[PDB]
DNA sequence: TCCGTTACCGCCATCAATATCCACCTGCAGATTCTACCAAAAGTGTATTTGGAAACTGCTCCATCAAAAGGCATGTTCAGCTGAATTCAGCTGAACATGCCTTTTGATGGAGCAGTTTCCAAATACACTTTTGGTAGAATCTGCAGGTGGATATTGATGGCGGT
DNA sequence: ACCGCCATCAATATCCACCTGCAGATTCTACCAAAAGTGTATTTGGAAACTGCTCCATCAAAAGGCATGTTCAGCTGAATTCAGCTGAACATGCCTTTTGATGGAGCAGTTTCCAAATACACTTTTGGTAGAATCTGCAGGTGGATATTGATGGCGGTAACGGA
């Protein structure tokens, strides 16, 4: 009715900002800017992964496709950090 | 009513001052007003089409944002 | 004879000061009521009896304000390139042409 | 009248939203301005004129034009200068100015423009010489006299503008502007005939016996006009007309030295008491569209061989004035240079060796010779006058007429003058006033002051005296003051081409009448 | 009993990313670890943006994040200059800049 | 037997559509590549706007309305309406027969 | 009927089942409407009609009976609508339109 | 084998003809190296996109399809080779 | 005695001639060697098909052709006939490729 | 022709009015904390199919050697020109004062916006049959490129008729 | 002797017509793997019908901005000149084209097999709307201390001048 689901990234962005800077605040608009930014980036990555996966007649999309999309969209200096962090995260997840 | 005189001389002068212009010619205003009108018409048509698609009689910032994103003019802040 | 000239500034001196003052400010510049009237009048052509929310009008105002600043910044380089100080319309026309929106 | 004047009214109507305040009669009760009837005595609008002309209540279109100008004047008088209604009325009047002219031209009239003369300066008895400036309050005296308010310790303002006169043709009966048709009562006492009536009957206007060419001729004027005609023929400009230069004044006078120099030198007997001279005045006329127009005039002072030293064998240019109406425009400077070079050559042939030029630009609102200079005629800068004189002198030297030209400082240094006695003395010159204000200290002060102003003054080196030209006594133009007063009193302005031509033909008529009563 | 975020040590709701991918209809079948990688990349990017915003705010003697600080942080980095080459920041203004030739003498 | 995989193209449809307007004008194989690339680009784009508007309306059913809106949004000027007309009449006759 | 296909039913030369199969295999959605392909085929055929019409006159005026990429480039560049629609499209063997400025002329 | 210095292979007549095709009347003698430097970033971007496409497919042969679909997303869609 | 055509008259000849031709003006062998050695940096022992190199050539040739008239109009804007690299920099920056 | 005299021009010096800077005080709303409450979402378990991978074999097409050559790349000389510096001459927006106005903020009356329930028409799936569109194979016809001859615009050089 | 404009002549380049050789376009013959139309059953999101409920649209005060009038000086445009620059032509020698042959790692097809996504059931938690209380950095207000532009004059440098 009046309390319909309107999930956002309000708590997550705040709690992430807590570690990097404890004595820092984000009043009203920074949340909207970051939400629009993350939505746009997610849309670009998902669309690129989808089209590149379709370009190979593959019915299953794995982390390799989205990784290729990230390397494609993000040039080398961010690409190496992205691939390193992704490999470390996936190895930690699989090991656990 | 013409409703095009709303862009006054001080307003356009102060807007041009942001670029570091020291001397402004006296006949720059007509063509920049025309450019503004033709640029706004393109997005107003898109917004009207988007609103008419949803069968809604009220326009929203959702239609404006996802009409501007197709022109390579993605806007941050009004997406939530 | 006579007494005059308390303090008179050289031409272009106040321009730098006002540019510096305005470059550190981020408030709006266009009045809301004339923009609302213009938007309503333009939208009258497409459909009649339409209601518009304030947030959409603010978004359109921001979008139209950013584009003019971008075009002015683009035309500044063209003007300085031609070894000229005054701004001429041909700068604006050629800046529009190079951007590819004239096609 | 309906079919001819309605295009202008429709053009006024379609100017949205300019004409909206004038579309309907003003209602003070429903507009918040109840005092309108107190300010405007005849409140009426466009719809009233439309109704009047639809019903044929106008005898002639002049009444319709007058009513339009009347509502424009009422709107201007009521609304303030910064009001939007004032701007609306102003631009509507401007548009009507271009819209009404073709209709009157096709209907057989001259023009449909409301033209008014310049505001005349008003004399006052506060200091016996005070002149009331334009748009100044004053106290009236039964409309026959006026007094200034500042020196005072009915009241009116100097905002009254004299309307242009009208003349009625003796055959068609139409009333039109006298200046536009260029009609004078003395020239044609039998009446005024419009061009349309003459064309219908294949008749021609009576030959003008008051033209400049019919004036008595002078040798100097003949030489000047011959040189101008030769130069123009060499140029061969298709738009060029016929230029006549004639000397109209030549009288002998004496200049009196001021008492300050009288005590220093005259009492000691080192210089003469007075210098005799002959003053000559000439004007230049060009025939444009079969009408004579004055476009150049000067006043000069020549010192004869019998003049006591150091004023021996010299000439001086007292004043210079002209109007920017010569055709072609590009050759006007060339024609002025040719006239000056011809005058210098004539005085050299007479024997004169030294020439003096004072390049003093006119002040704003002050006319040297031709009253009411056109607004489009920009006032030359002192630098501009110096450059023009330098170019004229270079051209004269190139013709082997002038040996050389210098500033006053270089001429004084070359002449090795020591005392102020050797300094040139002219009537109304700046140097006598400077010397009087100053009074070897005087010599040093004069040297410094004249070195400061050496750029303005120019000295020309050209190389008994007998003048073959007879004397022409004329008190109407004995000095620029009388000419200016006559032009102001008779509203003989030079603001427009038609007004300038009317002023020129009035001058020609006056000179012809005074020469032979 | 134990959430996937706790197992992977990631702050973002990795379950919500998987749920979005399921209803996003990008593919009829999706991998289990792909949403983890996508969330990690998004977290890295947003952490970069947040730390740059914090540095920009600290470079202005202020303890509050404002859109001007965001614009200054974005426009001072060439990677963000090219990456957000078509993105407009609200109330961000422009960078101060004056040409040398325009200076007198 | 062993044979290579087949390929798909719209050669016959293009060849037919050239005949009705210019029976005597010939077409070479070079321009078929450009034409196919252009038509595929148009198709994928218009499908993109159609699906995007469907997502905006959250409609689980894809129909003529969102592709109509995509045609209005994408093609600039009255040419869009042009296609609309024919498209409209097409679907109407597809409903009639 | 066993002989009247859907393509002939709508009076369109373009296929209607091929585009439907492409939409089904494109993974755009699990539900595909029946009325979309008939609308899309008409638009595609009509756009082909305009491109052919604009190529035909460019081919005729050159005293040529064979299609050349220059004719396609001329047809694209002389229309203010196609240029706006395809302003970011490069065509091989198309070239550029001749352009001589008045300033560069030896006046 | 790893060779180098092939940017000088773009002959002066080739660049002159390219400039003439663009309607240039007078050509300066110091812009050729500028163009050679400018082409570097475009060539690197194109090869990076193409090699990313090739490496994603686990193939050892580079095809024109990878190049054309890589140029499609850059805003330089090309017609003529299908797709 | 040589004809000695006046400067600027000859340019009309090739500006009229080249606009009527569309043949490639870049040699294939240096281009393929250049692309091979440039692409060798990312991966070694690569193999390229015949059509790939020509497709890349005809896709990269259009960029300069499309920039040429923009640079020409930029140079003419400065009341000059000669083109300068600053024109190219200005065009690239306004186009958004650089900034 | 050289030295004493003088006025003009310019370097640099303290200051006057204005602006910017920091320091202290005071009242206020958003951030922080705390409490309870409860429904959607996430955890495990079981069975099932299927998509990628293994080994094997056959088809393929690209680098390099090799040769004969005619046309274009490069060096050298000659000359016409067009951009940068100088000086001069006309003008419009910057910098003040003054009278007059309409932004901004303060509470309102009714038509769309949900909420809920039930029935309807199209979507999807399984099985049969005929058939149009790609294609291996082959034979046949023709418009287009090139060679050669002919006719016509176009341009520079030694003079020739007007102004200087 | 220069500068404009021009008739005449010899040499270039282009367009056109006639003729001939050839790769590409056109048409039978047929093909079984795959597509589509037809015949049934079933289910589910949306429309009709009723309701309660907010939010956009329409009037009133007082003073920091908004438009006019006046004056001017750095800014912009025009005429003149000179020397390093590139463009053209001729001679001489290297460089890409094409066709032939050969060797083998990469690619494609086939069968069977193993682990993971998915449809249900169950439960135990965790963040969002609600409330209240508390504090502290920040927007105005006032008060003194230095930095900046600039007209102006004391006096040195210097050029011009006149008598010896």
């Amino acid at each position: 009715r009046k309390r319909s689901r309107k999930e956002s990234y309000s708590i997550y962005v705040y709690k992430v900002l807590k570690q990097v800077h404890p004595d820092t605040g984000i009043s009203s608009k920074a949340m909207g800017i970051m939400n629009s930014f993350v939505n746009d980036i997610f849309e670009r990555i998902a669309g690129e992964a989808s089209r590149l996966a379709h370009y190979n007649k593959r019915s299953t999309i794995t982390s390799r496709e989205i990784q290729t999309a990230v390397r494609l969209l993000l040039p080398g200096e961010l690409a190496k950090h992205a691939v390193s962090e992704g490999t470390k995260a996936v190895t930690k997840y699989t090991s656990a | 009513r013409d409703n095009i005189q709303g862009i006054t001389k001080p307003a356009i002068r102060r807007l041009a001052r942001r670029g570091g212009v020291k001397r402004i010619s006296g006949l720059i205003y007509e063509e920049t007003r025309g450019v503004l009108k033709v640029f706004l018409e393109n997005v107003i048509r898109d917004a009207v089409t988007y609103t008419e698609h949803a069968k809604r009689k009220t326009v929203t910032a959702m239609d404006v944002v996802y009409a501007l994103k197709r022109q390579g003019r993605t806007l941050y802040g009004f997406g939530g | 004879g006579g007494v005059k000239k308390p303090h008179r500034y050289r031409p272009g001196t106040v321009a730098l000061r006002e540019i510096r003052r305005y470059q550190k400010s981020t408030e709006l510049l266009i009045r809301k009521l004339p923009f609302q009237r213009l938007v309503r009048e333009i939208a009258q052509d497409f459909k009649t009896d339409l209601r518009f929310q304030s947030s959409a009008v603010m978004a359109l105002q921001e979008a139209c304000e950013a584009y003019l600043v971008g075009l002015f910044e683009d035309t500044n380089l063209c003007a300085i390139h031609a070894k000229r100080v005054t701004i001429m319309p041909k700068d604006i026309q050629l800046a529009r042409r190079i951007r590819g929106e004239r096609a | 009248l309906r079919q001819a004047l309605m295009p202008t009214l429709e053009a006024l109507y379609r100017q949205d939203p300019e004409s909206l305040p004038f579309r309907q009669p003003v209602d003070p009760q429903l507009l918040g301005i109840p005092d309108y009837f107190d300010i405007v005595k005849s409140p009426m609008d466009l719809s009233t004129i439309k109704r009047k002309l639809d019903t044929g209540q106008y005898q002639e279109p002049w009444q319709y034009v007058d009513d339009i100008w009347l509502m424009f004047n009422n709107a201007w008088l009521y609304n303030r200068k910064t009001s939007r209604v004032y701007k609306y009325c102003s631009k509507l009047s401007e548009v009507f100015e271009q819209e009404i002219d073709p209709v009157m031209q096709s209907l057989g009239y001259c023009c449909g423009r409301k033209l008014e003369f310049s505001p005349q300066t008003l004399c006052c008895y506060g200091k016996q010489l005070c002149t009331i400036p334009r748009d100044a309050t004053y106290y009236s005296y039964q409309n026959r006299y006026h007094f200034c308010e500042k020196c005072f310790n009915s009241k009116r303002k100097n905002d009254t503008l004299d309307p242009e006169l009208f003349v009625e043709c003796t055959e068609c009966g139409r009333k039109m502007h006298q200046i536009c048709v260029l009609h004078h009562e003395i020239i044609w006492p039998a009446g005024f005939v419009c061009d349309g009536c003459l064309k219908k009957s294949a008749r021609t206007r009576k030959e003008n016996k008051f033209s400049a060419k019919r004036l008595p001729s002078t040798r100097l004027g003949t030489f000047l006009e011959n040189r101008v005609n030769d130069f123009l023929r060499r140029q061969n400009h298709p738009e060029s007309g016929e230029v006549t230069v004639r000397v109209v004044h030549a009288s002998d006078k004496t200049v009196e030295v001021k008492p300050g120099m009288k005590a220093r030198f005259v009492d000691s007997g080192e210089m003469a008491e007075s210098f005799p001279y002959r003053t000559k005045a000439l004007f230049a006329f060009e025939e444009i569209d079969g009408v004579d127009l004055c476009f150049f005039g000067m006043h000069v002072q020549e010192y004869g061989s019998d003049c006591p030293p150091p004023n021996q064998r010299r000439v001086y240019i007292s004043y210079l004035d002209s109007v920017h109406f010569f055709r072609p425009k590009c050759l006007r400077t060339a024609v002025y240079h040719e006239i000056l070079i011809g005058y210098l050559e004539y005085v050299k042939k007479l024997g004169y060796t030294t020439g003096h030029i004072w390049a003093c630009p006119p002040s704003e609102g002050d006319d040297y010779i031709f009253h009411c200079h056109p607004p489009d005629q920009k006032i030359p800068k002192p630098k501009r006058l110096q450059e023009w004189y330098k170019k004229m002198l270079d051209k004269a030297v190139s013709e082997r007429i002038v040996h050389d030209y210098k500033d006053i400082f270089k001429q004084a240094t070359e002449d090795r003058l020591t005392s102020a006695k050797e300094l040139p003395y002219f009537e109304g010159d700046f140097w006598p006033n400077v010397l009087e204000e100053s009074i070897n200290d005087l010599s040093q002060k004069l040297y410094a002051t004249m070195e400061k102003h050496k750029e303005v003054f120019f000295v020309i080196r050209l190389i008994p005296i007998v003048d073959p030209d007879p004397l022409i006594p004329c008190d109407l133009m004995d000095g620029r003051d009388a000419f200016l007063t006559l032009a102001r009193d008779k509203h003989l302005e030079f603001s427009s081409l038609r007004r300038a031509q009317w002023s020129t033909m009035c001058m020609l008529v006056e000179l012809h009448t005074q020469s032979q009563d | 009993a134990k959430t996937r975020s706790s197992r992977a040590g990631l702050q973002f709701p990795v379950g919500r990313v998987h749920r979005l991918l399921r209803k996003g209809n990008y593919s009829e079948r999706v991998g289990a670890g792909a949403p983890v990688y996508l969330a990690a990349v998004l977290e890295y990017l947003t952490a970069e943006i947040l730390e740059l915003a914090g540095n920009a705010a600290r470079d202005n003697k202020k303890t509050r994040i404002i859109p001007r600080h965001l614009q200054l942080a974005i426009r001072n980095d060439e990677e963000l200059n090219k990456l957000l080459g078509r993105v407009t920041i609200a109330q961000g203004g422009v960078l101060p800049n004056i040409q040398a030739v325009l200076l007198p003498k």
